[PDB]
């Protein structure tokens, strides 16, 4: 069943991805697309505090930039849709130690969905429930199974256009978002073709076997936090070095200097 | 939530009896079930547990090698089979749903096994000659 | 589990039923109580040692001390004559165990 569980930073120059699958070397390429603007305000969410819970449902707008410097595999996937109930179709992405599962299905999501992890009395094996994420799943259309893609910052870009759902990802070692450039590589393109208006992050909680699991006293987890930003239609100038890797970019609307750079 | 059983059965000693309990779609696929027998004028007795979506079956000490519990995903039915009938095996058999966590049962924590909120109408088995 | 075979009392009073067990079943696992009218299937009254399912009034209260448990009914009503079962899980036997039947004969 469902269990009742319940700041801003600078984005600098993060959120650049490869616009197409064409190899280019040592060239300046201008492209109009949906990008996260430079030096924008990115919202920082503390999903779990110290235990205090706050995992809200956020709008999708024209695309989403997601970031997390987490190493405790608390964050496991995402939910996308419009009403997030049985009246419409929704998309669900779940990761674990061996695979990633993507499903377009008509789910009936709980108010506070999470993935429960159960450990055996002898510590040799465990299990994952997914019974607290949704109550029903019918009229199920799309399925996809692959290898998982989840001091270590992870960045994702989500777009939904032309009947395709596009995901780009990047993993980088760091030591609140850093400076510098790291272009996001294309991860997946799914021919899904649905409405997406809202989305919510999926977390994983462990079991405390001293109290029943239908209350907040039966689940425990560590602190988790993430960063969220939104994409807007902009013209960008990307630089491809000799190895075919994007190493710098210019936003043609940030300030008059950048506009002058793009004009030339 | 409803649990529908089969009809009352009359059997001869030494034969075998099969009792069915039919459930809905979600309830069958998200629950663990127990089988409880009650003799006429006596107290309740436990016969076994079955989790159809994990393929794990527990058994009673007095019903090992004599009671077979199985399931079948189509039409969502859970079956119990009794063999080597005795003259005093006439009773009423109930299929009941656990309100606890089947994953808690799988992990080995049975501190909340014993709650049965939903029950079937009951199948009367008369074993006589 | 062990419990007395019969009980009685006058309407409007507070009656109690005991259930004594060992340390491997009652002292380690939560206790549950059931009500069974003579013409129907048993019904759950108390679970998780204190809770009541929706539709059950507030007159039924469960308690536990050490390796024994008790069920108390306040404001006894003329339609409360039935069998009450004390049920738990035994780790040694590894199975459900019921404490037997207790009958309340309400005179008046
Ligand atoms: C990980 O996910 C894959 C894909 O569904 C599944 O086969 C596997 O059993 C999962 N492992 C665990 C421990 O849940
Ligand atoms: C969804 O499934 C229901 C029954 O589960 C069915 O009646 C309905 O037709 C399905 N949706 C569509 C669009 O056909
Ligand atoms: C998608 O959803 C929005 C908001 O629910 C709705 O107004 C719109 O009509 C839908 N889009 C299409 C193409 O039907």
């Amino acid at each position: 069943q469902c269990v009742n569980l319940t700041a801003y930073t600078n984005s600098f120059t993060r959120g650049v991805y490869y616009p197409d699958k064409v190899f280019r070397s040592s060239v300046l390429h201008s492209t109009q697309d949906l990008f996260l603007p430079f030096f924008s305000n990115v919202t920082w969410f503390h999903a779990i505090h110290v235990k205090r819970f706050d995992n809200p449902v956020l709008p999708f707008n024209d695309g989403v930039y997601f970031a997390s410097t987490e190493k405790s595999n608390i964050i496991r996937g995402w939910i996308f849709g419009t009403t997030l109930d049985s009246k419409t179709q929704s998309l669900l992405i779940v990761n674990n130690a061996t695979n990633v599962v993507i499903k377009v299905c008509e789910f009936q999501f709980c108010n506070d969905p999470f993935l429960g992890v159960y450990y055996h009395k002898n510590n040799k094996s465990w299990m994952e429930s997914e019974f607290r994420v949704y109550s029903s799943a019918n009229n199920c259309t799309f399925e996809y199974v692959s290898q998982p893609f989840l001091k270590n910052l992870r960045e994702f870009v989500f777009k939904n256009i032309d009947g395709y759902f596009k995901i780009y990802s990047k993993h980088t070692p760091i030591n609140d978002l850093p400076q510098g450039f790291s272009a996001l590589e294309p991860l997946v393109d799914l021919p899904i073709g649905i409405n997406i208006t809202r989305f919510q992050t999926l977390l994983a909680l462990h079991r405390s076997y001293l109290t029943p699991g239908d209350s907040s006293s039966g689940w425990t987890a560590g602190a988790a936090a993430y960063y969220v930003g939104y994409l807007q239609p902009r013209t960008f100038l990307l630089k491809y070095n000799e190895n075919g890797t994007i190493t710098d970019a210019v936003d043609c609307a940030l300030d008059p200097l950048s506009e002058t750079k793009c004009t030339l | 939530v409803q649990l529908v059983q089969s009809g009352a059965e009359v059997k001869k000693p030494g034969s075998s009896v099969k009792v069915s309990c039919k459930t809905s779609g979600v309830i069958f696929s998200r629950n663990a079930f127990s089988w409880v027998r009650q003799a006429p004028g006596q107290g309740l007795e436990w016969m076994g547990r079955i989790i159809p979506f994990l393929d794990v079956t527990n058994s009673a000490q007095e019903f090992q090698g004599r009671v077979t519990l199985n399931a079948d995903k189509s039409t969502s039915t859970v079956y119990m089979e009794l063999s080597s009938l005795r003259s005093e095996d006439t009773a009423i058999y109930y299929c009941a749903r656990h309100n606890g966590d089947p994953y808690d049962f799988w992990s080995g924590y049975n501190t909340w096994a014993g709650g049965l909120d939903v029950w079937g109408q009951g199948t009367t088995v008369t074993v006589s000659s | 589990l062990t419990q007395p075979p019969s009980a009685s009392g006058t309407p409007g009073q507070r009656v109690t039923i005991s259930c004594s067990g060992s340390g491997s079943n009652i002292g380690s696992n939560a206790v549950n109580w059931y009500q069974q009218l003579p013409g129907t299937a048993p019904k759950l009254l108390i679970y998780n040692q204190n809770q009541r399912p929706s539709g059950v009034p507030d007159r039924f209260s469960g308690s536990k001390s050490g390796t024994s448990a008790s069920l108390a009914i306040g404001g006894l009503q003329s339609e409360d004559e039935a069998d009450y079962y004390c049920a738990t899980w035994d780790d040694n036997l590894s199975g459900l165990v019921f404490g037997g039947g207790t009958k309340l004969t309400v005179l008046g």
